């Protein structure tokens, strides 16, 4: 109930994504009790605008 | 961020040459060259 | 040791003036010295007699330094224009994000020129891409009102005529320095000693 898991993983090189997602839900840590929310983005050749 | 935005936006429709920054009239004497410092600096652009 | 150097806030200025008022320390023969930013604002209003301050001689006037500012980047692009092999100035910030070839080369000409006649002075750069060689107007607190003694060129002070005070009255300079004659030593127990 107290999710706190506004977290979010973003790449700018598209590497290993693929091993990037698979692992991504890999785990549990019901002890830390997160509901993990999580998020993914790809390159887009990052600018100071475009960042 | 709103000046920052405004800087690229600038440096894109005016490709400048030289980029002077200001002090603004509301004080916090700090806030002054943060975005001109780092927004117009990726380019290694210099700035007054 | 009497004299103190303090460099803080303006806001935090007025509390420690505060409280070095509050014990029987500022006055007879403690001068004091200060910046510029800690004698302004409502700083002036804690501080005691006998402060001398600093302030610059230009550093408000906008348009004369805006006019400098664009004379200088004008005679620097005048001198780079005969080079060769230069790039235009990137286009966008939303769709690139690279290094200009020619950004860092600017550098090497806008640093190491002279602008020779300037209504704030000569304009030259430091190795740091700072401004050198400025005039300082030495300031002191007489009787709770700013007034200029003595002034510096960059490199020499330069006592105007007017006479400072020192902290309390006592007009003849303090000598910034005392002795305690209260040393504690220290034994061991030896038989014969």
């Amino acid at each position: 109930s107290p999710p706190s898991i506004g977290i979010a993983v973003i790449l700018v090189g598209t590497s290993d994504e693929v091993a990037i997602k698979d692992a991504h839900e890999k785990d549990d840590f019901h002890h830390l009790s997160v509901v993990p929310r999580v998020e993914l983005v790809a390159m887009n050749e990052t600018d100071p605008k475009s960042i | 961020i709103q000046m920052a935005l405004s800087v690229c936006e600038d440096l894109i429709s005016s490709q400048v040459y030289a980029i002077l920054v200001s002090h603004p009239p509301t004080p916090n004497d700090h806030f002054t060259p943060t975005p001109v410092s780092y927004t117009a600096g990726f380019y290694r652009i210099p700035v007054l | 040791a009497r004299v103190i150097i303090l460099s803080a806030s303006e806001d935090d200025a007025a509390t420690v003036y505060r409280a070095a008022a509050m014990l029987n320390m500022t006055g007879s023969g403690y001068v004091w010295l200060v910046g510029e930013r800690e004698i302004s604002g409502n700083a002036l209003r804690y501080a005691p007699d006998g402060i001398l301050g600093l302030q610059l001689i230009n550093g408000k006037n906008e348009s004369a330094h805006i006019s400098d500012a664009v004379g200088v980047v004008a005679q620097a692009v005048h001198e780079l224009l005969e080079k060769e092999n230069i790039t235009d100035p990137p286009r966008g910030c939303v769709g690139n994000t690279n290094i200009w070839k020619t950004g860092p080369l600017f550098k090497r000409v806008l640093m190491s020129s002279k602008y020779a006649d300037g209504v704030t002075g000569r304009v030259e750069f430091n190795e740091d891409g700072d401004r050198k060689f400025a005039n300082y107007s030495i300031m002191n607190l007489q009787n709770r009102k700013l007034v200029q003694v003595g002034i510096y060129n960059g490199t020499h002070v330069i006592p105007n005529d007017r006479k400072i005070i020192w902290p309390g009255g006592e007009t003849e300079k303090p000598r910034g320095y005392q002795m305690s004659t209260r040393l504690k030593i220290v034994t061991i127990h030896q038989e014969p000693f």
